[PDB]
């Protein structure tokens, strides 16, 4: 499989309207080498999906928002999926790459009393600590904390690209002008050369070492 | 191509799909700017991308984009476009759209509103045919009221009878009858779906012909009063009354019957007064006896096929006589110029009632351009998505040669190296239809498909031979990725160790037998004994390619690997048709002898949706028992309706569908007892 | 404004300067990035190091009821500054948030600076000890800063915690529900498991701070303190 293997049935999977959803493991299987993906809790959480596959050889892990289910809102259950198997994959010297289409987090009197915020500090600092590769796509829409929540530019991510048809805003800003004139994306790819950029990516970050100040453990809001 | 001669400048696509795209095609060899319209979904279609400019013509729905006529000629006013061509179906038989463009400086291409005036019904047009000395079915002229007069004309045209609904047309509002109360109640009920369907309330009454031949004749008219046929097309094999395999040069008619063909379309054309491009339609009979039926005043969906043994391009000959200028080829010019096949792929599942429409979006998408001898006419591309809005095309497969054999050849090559992943199609019904003997010999009927398959498309019956191939390339290919797996990067921490296994030992199971494999590898060949028999598989074992070429024995195969599980499926499409196997190591199986069948509750008593769409209505309510041959409910989709059938008898515990809602394929519909 | 520290006052709630000055011991703050502005100088925050009971510290405090209109970059700015004096030194941090007066409608791409203090916060868990005090209203992102701090304590019946505020749970969920019930200190103390102690108002709450970080050690590579017996 070829890493600069074009993949042009991604120029128009995302939807022109925002209310109509999408399937974000067709992206998966068609960014990944020979469109295999392993993925983990499959049937539980099903607004977040996370698994492993190749690219170029290499091993990856991969983290993303699916629209279809609860229009892709974070919620516990998410949030604590996604946390465990980011940090598993940093522990073992795993690639990360991130799709990013999130709105935000499901709101409710339930998801409060549960303890919502404790497991989106969990995601939060998941991916903050992270010292391995870390690769993030914006498909569609990143709103309000969410966006911060899925490996934004200031947790030290290496490459973040947008598509043309992604949307970065504060509140429910229609564009992703705001974040690119503001450095928070590296460059606005097309859909169909997601793979090769994301191959290049990798083969230069592979190499990556960082230095953090000397601790026993941290204290993980577990 | 000439761009010297002076033609018009701007032309307007009022059309979709792969008309759209070939009429673009030919207008940017003749130098002609192009303007096309589209819908809302096809805002990035092949032909709107392809195409200069582009214009919104409305929604989805083709009653309210490709229909909304007023935005079809605000959209002409916008762009300046002087002539519009309407491809084929739609607005392409429209009077109202002729005479709205004729209050307008815009030249329609196509035939005059007196051509498509005449040949808009079926009874005045089979009397003005007959005027013009033409052969045509035996009935009875007139328009039947009663079912009296329908009983009495069957009793004197013969007992064979045929109800049709005139005008409408596409395989609707048709029947046979072969008795006096089937004559009646066949009017009766035909009456009713034509005040359903058609609102015309008008039948006619034929003399049906048995085990005829569908053969087309191509004519072109212009306005200067010169008319010609280019050769003729068969297209028998159908099903629906709707053409899925078509052949320009007719094996079954010789030379003078054909000259016979041409002369009559000719002067029947020059009858209407004909001045564009049509298709006169017959009925061949045993005895080479043709008798006139229909003739579309439009390009014809075939059309490409003809070009293939004639050599010249059918809309820029209609592009030119729409210009004004006379016909530059005579009789003796045109000639037939080798052999021409052509196949339609739709995205229709065959195995449900010789085709069943699916919607989906297209993850791969490859055509065989690069192979010797083969045209594509598309309007698709990876990523395409499939609605419940259109027709279930995807795409003409032509392949043309010396001969039948050659061609023929070039068109299995073809569909073999035909790539389509996110939908399905009939491209294994295709391959058998193209690689049945009778088809080779050439003695086919309307009826081919009724008769050759009683009971429905089931597949390919593969031969002891082709069965052992098969296993033989699986098991290599499941090796090949066994061995692939075991290559891994120098660790310089903990060495590996790749095992040295000689023999495979695997047991494959294929429909319902047990076939034991042993699979030896050295280098890039495979020795593969199954059940005694020994074959040599070699190949490059290109593990992340589509499509996989392997030389088993010398013959040359090519498979595709549609899917493939760590459990041990495969599901590998060989010789068209898509096969299901489950590969284990010997161990495995023996110790997969003991897994139990588990609780899986096979009862069936469960009636499910094939057909995504619009439901019209239900037949049943909660509460109900079903009997055998029952429809349950009628669900429209695909500009057609089908009912389905339980097929057992059973009540209804609960229903969960409602007239006029929207069902997806594969949907419970109705639980039943 | 007079005005608005008076409003403030009526409430039952101190300014920012005046929670430092109770909480730190007397004549010992030092103040940092004062002339900063967004035009007002301080950008609703207040940021410097201290002493308790002799032991240094840094502190920051948010003052957006009285002083500010929302989040600005350099609100962000200051607290990583201080924060990252914090982690060059070696001494524990400790936040007062209110976020009474922020708009979040006037928020000009804050995530970044919200980001910006999850990942310091991130960086100096475990190093040195981190502890929040919600003294007010606090809603968006900036939840996320006390969640992954060490220990958080809010104030009874003035201090909120919630992801969206109760009109979106009205729009979203159809369910009436009010700010106390949906964020109080009393859910996040005894239900939610966000919060770790309550306390009746802020000078208690402060002296009890005080008491609290006498037990904690400065950093991770110094030992456990030891005070005198009896
Ligand atoms: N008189 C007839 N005798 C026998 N079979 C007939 C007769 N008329 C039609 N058929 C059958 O019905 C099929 C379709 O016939 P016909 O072209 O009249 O239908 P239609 O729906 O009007 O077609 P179209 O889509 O071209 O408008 C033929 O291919 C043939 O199989
Ligand atoms: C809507 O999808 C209609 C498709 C185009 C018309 C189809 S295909 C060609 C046949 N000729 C006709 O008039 N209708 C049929
Ligand atoms: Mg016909």
């Amino acid at each position: 499989d070829p890493s600069d293997r074009l993949v042009p049935e991604l120029d128009t999977i995302v939807p022109l309207e925002s209310t109509k959803a999408y399937n974000m493991v067709d992206i998966i299987h068609s960014v990944v080498d020979e469109r295999e993906f392993f993925e983990i809790m499959p049937n539980y959480a099903k607004n977040i999906i996370v698994g492993f596959a190749r690219m170029n050889g290499r091993t990856v892990g991969i983290v993303g928002n699916q629209p279809k289910v609860a229009s892709g809102c974070l919620d516990i259950n998410s949030s604590v999926k996604g946390a465990r198997f980011v940090r598993f994959c940093d522990a073992f010297n795993i690639p990360l790459i991130t799709f990013v289409d999130v709105p935000g987090f499901l709101p409710g009197t339930a998801q409060e009393y549960g303890g919502i915020i404790r497991h989106g500090a969990k995601l939060l600092y998941a991916f903050a600590e992270a010292t391995v590769p870390k690769v993030t796509v914006i498909t569609r829409k990143a709103y309000g904390g969410a966006y911060d929540v899925m490996s934004s530019k200031h947790l030290c991510g290496d490459t973040n690209y947008a598509w043309p048809t992604a949307e970065i805003a504060v509140m429910g800003f229609a564009n992703p002008f705001p974040a690119a004139v503001r450095g928070f994306v590296d460059d606005i790819i097309q859909p169909s050369s997601t793979r090769a950029r994301i191959c290049c990516d990798l083969d230069v970050l592979a190499s990556k070492k960082v230095q953090r100040p000397w601790r026993k453990h941290a204290n993980i809001p577990l | 191509y000439d761009p010297n001669e002076k033609t018009f400048d701007k032309i307007l696509v009022a059309n979709r799909g792969e008309i759209a795209c070939r009429v673009i095609r030919t207008c940017k060899k003749m130098g002609i700017k192009t303007v096309a319209i589209h819908s809302d979904v096809d805002a990035s279609s092949v032909h709107v991308k392809m195409a200069d400019e582009a214009v919104c013509v409305g929604p989805a729905p083709t009653s309210k984009s490709y229909l909304n006529m007023d935005a079809i000629m605000e959209a002409i006013k916008k762009t300046r476009a002087q002539a519009v061509h309407p491809g084929y179906g739609f607005l392409s038989e429209n009077k109202e759209f002729a005479r709205c463009l004729a209050a307008e400086d815009v030249v329609f291409i196509g035939p005059d509103t007196h051509a498509i005036q005449a040949m808009g019904d079926k009874i005045e047009s089979k009397l003005l045919a007959k005027k013009a000395e033409v052969n045509t079915i035996p009935g009875f002229d007139g328009v039947v009221k009663d079912a009296e007069e329908a009983v009495r004309i069957a009793r004197e045209i013969g007992y064979p009878v045929m109800i049709k609904a005139s005008a409408g047309g596409g395989g609707k509002g048709m029947r046979i009858a072969w008795d006096d109360e089937e004559t009646r109640d066949g009017f009766r009920l035909s009456s009713q779906e034509a005040a359903s369907s058609f609102g015309d309330d008008r039948l006619l009454i034929e003399k049906f012909i048995d085990n005829p031949r569908h053969i087309e004749i191509q004519v072109l008219g212009d306005k200067h009063g010169n008319a010609l046929w280019l050769n003729e097309r068969e297209c028998s094999i159908q099903r629906r009354n709707q053409k899925v395999v078509e052949e320009a040069p007719s094996i079954f008619l010789d030379a003078e019957t054909r000259r016979a063909m041409g002369e009559q379309a000719v002067a029947l054309a020059r009858a209407v007064k004909y001045s564009s491009a049509g298709t006169v339609e017959f009925l061949v009979d045993s005895k080479k006896n043709f008798y006139f039926l229909e003739m579309n005043t439009r390009l014809q969906v075939e059309h490409p096929v003809t070009e293939c043994i004639t050599g010249l391009d059918l809309v820029q000959e209609m592009i030119r006589v729409a210009k004004g200028y006379p016909l530059r080829h005579k009789q003796a010019d045109i000639r037939i110029n080798g052999w021409a096949v052509e196949c339609r792929v739709y995205a229709e599942d065959p195995y449900k009632s010789f085709g069943l429409p699916s919607i989906g979006r297209l993850s791969q998408y490859q055509e065989p351009l690069h192979l010797p001898g083969v045209r594509v006419d598309s309007g698709i591309q990876p990523g395409s998505d499939i609605s419940i809005y259109y027709d279930p095309m995807i795409s003409k497969l032509i392949t043309y040669g010396s001969d039948r054999t050659e061609a023929l050849k070039r068109m299995a090559d073809a569909l073999d190296n035909y790539v389509i992943r996110g939908v399905t199609h009939n491209i294994a019904l295709l391959r058998e239809v193209i690689i049945n003997s009778r088809f080779v010999k050439g003695d086919i009927s309307t009826k081919f498909l009724s008769d050759v398959y009683p009971d429905g498309f089931k597949g390919h019956m593969l031969t002891k031979s082709e069965k052992n191939q098969l296993l033989a390339i699986a098991s290599s290919l499941f090796v090949a990725f066994q061995l692939r797996a075991q290559h891994f990067q120098e660790n310089s921490r903990m060495p590996v160790i790749k095992p040295d296994i000689a023999n495979w030992e695997l047991s494959v199971k294929l429909h319902d037998k047990v076939h034991t494999v042993v699979a030896s590898n050295n280098g890039s060949v495979f020795s593969v004994e199954v059940d005694g028999s020994k074959l040599n598989v070699t190949s490059t074992w290109n593990l992340a390619s589509p499509l996989l070429s392997v030389s088993v024995d010398g013959t040359q195969r090519t498979v595709q690997c549609l899917s493939r599980e760590a459990g041990g499926n495969m599901s590998i499409q060989f010789l068209g048709t898509v096969y299901k196997v489950n590969i284990l190591t010997r161990l495995a199986a023996e110790l997969n002898k003991f897994m139990l069948e588990k609780v899986t509750e096979d009862t069936s008593s469960v009636l499910r949706s094939p057909m995504p769409g619009v439901v019209v209505a239900v037949s049943v309510k909660p509460g109900d028992a079903v009997a055998e041959g029952q429809e349950i409910c009628v669900i429209e989709a695909m500009k057609m309706q089908n009912s389905m059938t339980a097929g057992k008898t059973g009540t209804v515990k609960s229903v969960h569908c409602q007239a006029g809602d929207t069902v997806g394929e594969g949907d419970l519909l109705v639980e039943l007892e | 404004g007079q005005r608005r520290i008076d409003a403030q006052h009526k409430r039952g709630k101190l300014t920012a300067r005046e929670r430092i000055s109770l909480l730190l011991d007397p004549g010992s703050f030092v103040e940092s990035d004062m002339f900063v502005e967004h035009k007002f100088p301080g950008d609703s925050v207040v940021t410097g190091r201290g002493r308790i009971n002799g032991r240094l510290v840094y502190v920051f405090s948010q003052d957006f009821t009285v002083f500010g209109g929302s989040l600005s970059g350099a609100h962000a700015q200051k607290i990583c500054k201080i924060m990252d004096q914090a982690i060059t030194v070696g001494a524990p941090v400790i936040g007062l948030n209110d976020s009474g007066g922020a708009q979040i409608q006037e928020g000009v791409e804050s995530l970044a600076g919200y980001a910006d203090i999850f990942l310091r916060n991130v960086t100096a868990s475990g190093v040195i000890p981190q502890i929040s005090l919600i003294m007010g209203p606090c809603a968006g992102g900036a939840v996320y800063s006390p969640a992954l701090t060490d220990f958080t304590f809010m104030v009874k019946d003035t201090s909120y915690l919630f992801i969206t505020g109760p009109d979106v749970v009205k729009s979203v969920t159809n369910e009436d529900v009010t700010q106390e019930e949906l964020g109080g200190a009393k859910t996040h103390t005894t239900m939610s498991g966000v919060a770790h102690r309550a306390f009746e108002n802020d000078v208690d709450a402060l002296c009890n701070l005080r008491d609290f970080f006498n037990y904690l050690p400065l950093s991770s590579q110094d030992p456990a303190p030891v005070r005198e017996c009896h």
